């Protein structure tokens, strides 16, 4: 896993 | 006791307050800080991470976002669409052209009300989640890939990298880049670091508050919470301070500039926006009052591979007094969000 900023 | 107001906070640290790290944030948390849920620390004059930032034109955003936003009535989803790899020269180009540059302005009010008015036209491009640190490897000062935190352990003990969260971050942000109101991962502490460029302007609601954020939130998308509990982790949920304060939601503002870090803490809530073309860099980390937050983080579940923390390793070695009852379910700790992280002492004695 990664930290992002947002999904779609 | 302190900070009874849950306000931000700004700090202005001596060279010498500033050396370590760990135990300032434990001192800026004796002062209430972490009521607000956000503080902004400016660092001494004499400090800098980087001597230039000339050299970096050729590097590479990755997977940089166009970011379409849908909604009315200060609630929106924002939908973030990944485009083709860039260059850090081609970003700027598109961030300081006509058709995407800061609009003129006279008070900052006036920026934030073109700000909600426009955010869903126009939808800009966001270099974000940019695996990477602008920090020379010289400094020892608050640098984001190495702050020497407990949240160390993880790798320490496990070997497990998680990208942005215990590495760097870099963001590149142009006018109405934002991001959606959220906690970190695993509810953790953040830092923020604005290397250069246009402000980054900043929402939080204090920790003691967040809840009754999440019950707002939950009845104005009352489909994404069937959907999954903690749908505010998506990351696509933006809110208005007009609606906050329309619902009696406390928050406070600030503006980050230039050279300034911002510290999140635990379960504080928080949104906002780049004014223009500029540079940040950030990561998670944790204190020992953190470890709380972990056991009780409430996670996205109908998403693969979202972050998940093991707190076996930070549990055995911090509350061994409480270990067995954890792993038997029946550790009911209630978390007080005013108190301060018992690495404060120092300072409350
Ligand atoms: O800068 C951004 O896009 C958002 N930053 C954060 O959420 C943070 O530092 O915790
Ligand atoms: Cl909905
Ligand atoms: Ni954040
Ligand atoms: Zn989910």
């Amino acid at each position: 896993a990664r930290k992002s900023t947002g999904g779609k | 006791t302190l900070n009874p107001s849950a306000r931000i906070m700004t700090f202005y640290p001596t060279m010498e307050e500033f050396r370590n790290f760990s135990r300032y944030i434990a001192y800026i948390e004796s002062q209430g800080a972490h009521r607000a849920g956000l503080a902004k620390v400016v660092p001494p004059k004499e400090w800098k991470p980087r001597a230039s930032y000339d050299d970096i034109d050729d590097l590479v955003i990755p997977a940089p976002i166009q970011q379409l936003v849908t909604g009315q009535s200060g609630l929106f989803t924002q939908y973030n669409i990944q485009k083709k790899a860039m260059t850090v020269r081609e970003f700027r180009k598109i961030a300081n052209s006509d058709k995407y540059c800061t609009p003129r302005y006279s008070e900052f009010e006036e920026l934030e009300r073109k700000y909600w008015k426009n955010l869903t036209f126009n939808p800009p491009i966001y270099g974000a989640d940019v695996n990477g640190t602008l920090y020379e490897k010289h400094v020892d000062e608050w640098n984001i890939g190495r702050l020497r935190t407990i949240l160390d352990l993880v790798e320490k003990e496990s070997g497990i990298t998680i990208e942005g969260v215990n590495t760097p971050y870099l963001y590149f942000g142009m006018w109405k880049t934002s991001f959606a109101w959220h906690t970190e991962d695993m509810d953790l502490y953040s830092i923020n670091y604005l290397h250069f460029g246009e402000p980054k302007s900043w929402y939080s609601v204090p920790p003691e508050h967040g809840k009754r954020l999440e019950r707002l939130a939950k009845g104005f998308f009352p489909g994404s919470a069937q959907s999954c509990e903690a749908f505010l982790r998506h990351k696509m949920t933006l809110i208005s301070p007009l609606m906050l304060k329309k619902y009696g939601i406390p928050f406070d503002k600030v503006t980050q500039e230039a050279g300034e870090f911002m510290i999140t803490f635990p379960y504080g809530y928080h949104a906002g926006f780049n004014h223009g073309f500029n540079c940040a860099e950030s990561t998670n980390f944790a204190t020992r009052r953190w470890i709380e937050y972990g056991k009780q983080a409430v996670l996205c579940s109908c998403r693969k591979d979202m972050v998940k923390i093991s707190m076996d390793v930070f549990v055995r070695k911090f509350q061994p007094e409480r270990y067995k009852l954890w792993k038997a379910g029946k550790d009911n700790t209630v978390i007080d969000h005013t108190l301060p992280t018992p690495e404060a002492a120092e300072f409350l004695k």
